[PDB]
Formats: C-alpha cells, structure tokens, sequence
RNA sequence: GGUCAAGAUGGUAAGGGCCCACGGUGGAUGCCUCGGCACCCGAGCCGAUGAAGGACGUGGCUACCUGCGAUAAGCCAGGGG
RNA sequence: ACCGUGAGGGAAAGGUGAAAAGAACCCCGGGAGGGGAGUGAAAUAGAGCCUGAAACCGUGGGCUUACAAGCAGUCACGGCC
RNA sequence: GCGAAUGCCGGCAUGAGUAACGAUAAAGAGGGUGAGAAUCCCUCUCGCCGUAAGCCCAAGGGUUCCUACGCAAUGGUCGUC
RNA sequence: GGACCCGGUGAAAUUGAACUGGCCGUGAAGAUGCGGCCUACCCGUGGCAGGACGAAAAGACCCCGUGGAGCUUUACUGCAG
RNA sequence: CACCCGGUGGAUGGGCCGGGGGUGUAAGCGCCGCGAGGCGUUGAGCCGACCGGUCCCAAUCGUCCGAGGUCUUGACC
C-alpha cells in the first residue's frame, strides 16, 4: 500500500535531529521557540 | 419480604428484561426452574440474583417457600461507550449498555 | 450510501409498540420420570439417567 | 457434498468405536440411517460387504472389529441397530439442542 | 316454567396515550477552594568559576512528582529555631 | 494523554465526612456485586461516595383503549377515580 | 433573561434487537481441567497449504519472549485461552 | 453464499412533532394534516418499489457581489534583464 | 408463523424387506495370449427420494387452558 510513514531510523533521525535544527537559523528558531513557549521535548528526542 | 440486585452488570438490559418479565411475579421454587431450564443468557445471571435473594430473607429478612417475587425489574445506566471502525474516517462506537437487576422476594 | 433512512423521529410510542409483538414463553418442561423434579419435557438429566434405561451419570 | 460425507465418515467412525455419541438433533438423526445402513453390511459380512463398509470408514481394526465384533450382536433384527436419543441441554452461545445416539442395545 | 322471534347495553387489552408514586441513567446547578485574571508598588540580569534547558540517574522495598547527583531526599561552615 | 513525518495542534478531569471512625464478622456468589451487623446527627453522606435538576430507560397504581383522524387541540356534556 | 445560528460542548434517543463478524482453505468425535468451556489441554478421524499458509538475513517495532498466578476491560460471542 | 428461524454481540447519516388511506377539488398554482366524499378494526415479520417533492451536498448548468484565483495579445502601468 | 396427517390400543419418520428405476455384468476363482487384455461365472454389482408389507429404531411418560349459559318485549307448549 505504501502510506508515507515507513520510518527510517537512519532517516527521520538524520533528516531531523537536535543538531540540524540547531545548525540552522530557522530550525534553531522555533526550537528555542517550542522550548519555553511550550515545554515538551522535541524531534530527535523522537 | 426481601430483595436481590446488582448493577455494573454487563448485559442487554433489554434481553435481561424478558428474563423476569417471565418468572416474574411468581412462586419461588417455581420459576426457580423457569430460569433453571429456560434459555437465553441473563437466566444464569437472573437465577443468581434470586438466590442471594431467597437467602438474604430467610437468613436476615425471614417463612421460606411461601415466598416468591411480588415484583421484579431491571434498569440501564452506565454505558460502555465503545469505539469502532473510523467511518473509515470518523469514529463509530456502540455501547454495551451496563445493566441493573433488582427483584423482590416476599412471603406468600 | 444511505439511499433510504427513516424520515421522522420514530415515535417511542409506536417504536416500543413495534418491540411490542415480542415476548417470551417459559420452557414447557414437565416433571421427573422417577427422577422427581422438573426436567426438559422428554429428557433425563443431572437428576435422571433414566427414562427407561440408565443412560447417564450423577 | 464432500462435507456431508466426511461427517457421516468420522462420525460413523468414532461411533462404532463407542456406540453412542453426542451430536445435535439432525447430525445424529442421520449418522444413524447411514452408520445404521453400514451396520446392515457388517451383517451381510464378506469380501464385498467389508470392501464397502471400509471403502468409507477406512480402517482395519474397526471395519473388521464391527463386522465381526458387533455385527453378530445384531444378526437377527431388522435395521434400527441404532437408537437416536435427543438430549436435555444445548451447546452455549449457540443454544443447539444437541442429542445422543447409540446402537440399540 | 321451557322453547322460538326480535330489540338494546356490558365485561374481556398484545402493547398503547395521558395523570401519580418509587428507582435508574445523566450531570445542570447553588455554594466552595490549595488557580487564574487585572492594575499598582517592589525588583530587574544568567554565561564558561560551561547558563537557560534536557539525558540517564539514588530512596532498604518500585513507574511517577520531587530535591540533589555520585561525596545523588543529600556533604561543610556561620545566623534563626 | 491524543492526531501531525514536521513546523504545529493541543484536551478533558475538582468537591464524602467533624475526623475515616473507610466498613472486622455472618450471608447468596466464580467474582463483582447484593443481605444483615457496626461507625453514625444522616449513608436514597458510602468510596469518583456534597448539591446531585432535565432528557431518557424502568417497576406498580388511577383513568383510558379494536366500525377509528390529528401534533394539536380547545368550547359543551356525560361516566369512573 | 434565549427553541432557535446544517451553532459550540456534554449527555441521551432513533433506525433496531433488523445490518455486520474482515476472505466459501469446512470440520467432527473421545477423554481432561474448570464455578462455568462450539471457542482451552491431551488424543483419534477428516480438510487447506507446500513456492507456500517454509525456515533464514535484513528493516521496522522495541519486551511483545519464557515461567507461576488471574480475567475486570482490549479479543468485533464465549473463554479457565 | 447471505438473506429467513436460534443463541451471543450489537452501529451507523436523516430527522420540529406526529396516532400520516384513496378520491376529486383546492392553496403559492403536482398535498396523508384544508372541503366534500368513499372505503376504513388492533399490531406485526418475509418481500415489492411508487409517494412522503425521500437521504448525500447551503447546484458545479444559470444569473447577481463596481467577489477571487490561473493563462492570453497592439489592454494600463511598472520591474526584472 | 400460521396449515395438513400421524403420536407405540401406532405404520408417523427412519430401518429392513419385496417392488419398480437407474447404471451396464462387480469383488473372486476360473479357463485362452509372453503382455496388453478376453472370454465365464454374471443382464452381474450397486443402487438417492417412486409403490407397498413388517412394531428393528424413534413418536414414553406428562402439562396447560378451557363453558356456562346478559338486559327488554311478545308468539306458542
């Protein structure tokens, strides 16, 4: 059926992961956004 | 005269309903074979709620036999809101409508 | 695909009325062969074994 | 079809072994005649007869067991070598008035 | 006392509609608070002597909440009790 | 918590009592749950257990129901209660 | 100050004890356990695979794996599995 | 193989409300509910589609808002090059 | 569902049994040919509801409900 979910450790991870977000302006942005703003955890945390 | 009961009773209130609506107001011992040898579920149950009934009395509510069921009833309540196939999109849950079960046992 | 579905709140009244023709009818049972008690009209049981032959237990 | 048989089969089988089992109304009502019929063959008793009876049942032990064993205990009567008796109770959820049947003895 | 002939009213309800009493189911409601909201006076920087923020972590006996963190419900010193 | 791969969305849910004194024991029962005793000012205050309304499902009773039309109904006259 | 916005939120009735059991690869019998077993355990007939309804390496999911206890709900019926 | 009878389970959009018959007439001009009339007991289950202007969806065909969005050239202007 | 006939003083199911119908002479042994087979026994064997016997079998035993006889007038015994 091929949905769109097949997760890929390697993938998903990579792609998304503390770092990256960081590395980025943007990413970083929202991130520290989320942080306070909300609490929670985060991607990679995932 | 005394009485038996029990809520949080999983079952078709309705169905149940037929149950008594039979053995209903009638000689103890007597129906005590109705539900003993009748059919549809509930029975079993129904029976039960007749024994702690006949009991309770004689025991703490007192004259055996000469007894019966001046009256018997059942009520529904607590549901069991149950989830089923997402309209293949949106949820469709039914409800195993819990079931109460009171029933009298007074002496002739 | 709901071509046809009710069209007017069924009326408790009626509704039930419907559910009306329904009703039970206690097992026609009888009384023991010599088993003494009430059995399923035509059969031995956790009281019998008999009939005419001891084909059971207890 | 292939199922009607099968049944009659294993039921006919098992039975002869005990000579009175527990299947529902019908089920029994039939396993009778047949099984029954079969009997009448153990009675015939011979090359043929056996070559049939077995033909279905499939199994020396029995097959023979009955032809010799029981057969006799019956050599006299006129069919009926079975007494299909209904039962008092009923398998649950279901509510099927099962029943029991045996080789009239 | 019987028979025919006619003539008119009644009981019987499978469930049902209204009224009454007693439950059940459901939580409105009032009242209530360890919480907000709002405005005014106080205050106003943290950071490599690796911050803010998490990770995995000890309680004798365990997920969570906690305070610490490895010297983990805490180790020193002074003031209050 | 939960749907979202993600950025993000983003809920619901409080209340026994003066304090537990939170129901030893005996009963039908596989139990849950129901019958007694005991706390008690009251437990139809009893463990999601203050107030706990309606809708909606029950159990009995009064009246009423089989040549009859309209959600309604409301005006008249009659019998049962 | 509310019927009333195909209004929002929550409960609650409908159709309705009719529609569905997720492939027409079928079962049935004897014993055993259990409060209670069409739906569990042993056993004996029988049917369906067999290029799979085979074992294997991966990726994904992470204790789901075993063993002793237990069935309240999840198992679209049971259920001691 | 469902459907039907049994046992077990047990939804779903739409719906003001309703005890909702035919006629020929009517009204906003294609009426079970308004008039006259004729047949007309009370309920149900297995069905058959006609009417309830049946359900689905605030017509996509239409026009109307000096609504919007895409492509076009000797439309207006302006920028990129 | 209602509807019809029967409920062991029964033939109602099945069973058996004769009968029909239907399949084309069986399982075995036999005798011919290296074999394949054939020919025989043998219209055999086997038979699902069709026509009819016989209490082998199974419809045992048992329950429940059910009337009483409404009011007036008159016509006759």
């Amino acid at each position: 059926m091929k949905r769109t979910y097949q997760p890929n450790n390697r993938k998903r991870a990579k792609t998304h992961g503390f770092r990256a977000r960081m590395k980025t302006k943007s990413g970083r942005n929202i991130l520290a956004r989320r942080r306070a703003k909300g609490r929670h955890q985060l991607t990679v945390s995932d | 005269e005394a009485k038996a009961i029990a809520r949080y009773v999983r079952i078709s209130p309705r169905k149940v309903r037929l149950v008594v609506d039979l053995i209903r107001g009638k000689s103890l011992e007597e129906a005590r074979n109705i539900l003993r040898y009748t059919n549809k579920r509930g029975a079993y149950f129904v029976a039960k709620v007749l024994e702690s009934a006949a009991a309770n009395a004689v025991n703490n509510h007192d004259l055996e036999d000469r007894l019966y069921v001046k009256a018997a009833y059942v009520d529904e309540g607590p549901a069991l809101k149950r989830v089923l196939p997402r309209a293949r999109g949106r949820a469709d849950i039914i409800k195993k409508r819990t079931s109460h079960i009171t029933v009298i046992l007074g002496e002739k | 695909a709901k071509h046809p579905v009710p069209k007017k709140k069924t009326s408790k009244s009626k509704r039930d009325m419907r559910r009306s023709h329904h009703a039970l009818t206690a097992p026609n049972l009888t009384e023991c062969p010599q088993c003494h008690g009430k059995k399923l009209s035509h059969h031995i049981c956790p009281n019998c074994g008999y009939y005419d032959g001891r084909q059971v237990l207890a | 079809s292939s199922h009607r048989l099968a049944l009659y089969r294993n039921q006919a089988k098992s039975l002869l072994t005990h000579g009175r089992i527990t299947t529902t109304v019908p089920k029994a009502k039939e396993l009778r005649g047949f099984v029954d019929h079969l009997i009448h063959l153990a009675k015939r008793g011979d090359l043929h007869a056996r070559r049939l009876v077995l033909r279905d049942l499939q199994d020396v032990k029995l097959v023979r067991k009955l032809f010799d064993e029981i057969a006799p205990r019956y050599r006299d009567r006129q069919g009926g070598y079975t007494r299909v008796l209904k039962l008092a109770e009923r398998r649950r959820g279901d509510g099927a008035p099962l029943a029991l049947v045996e080789l009239v003895e």
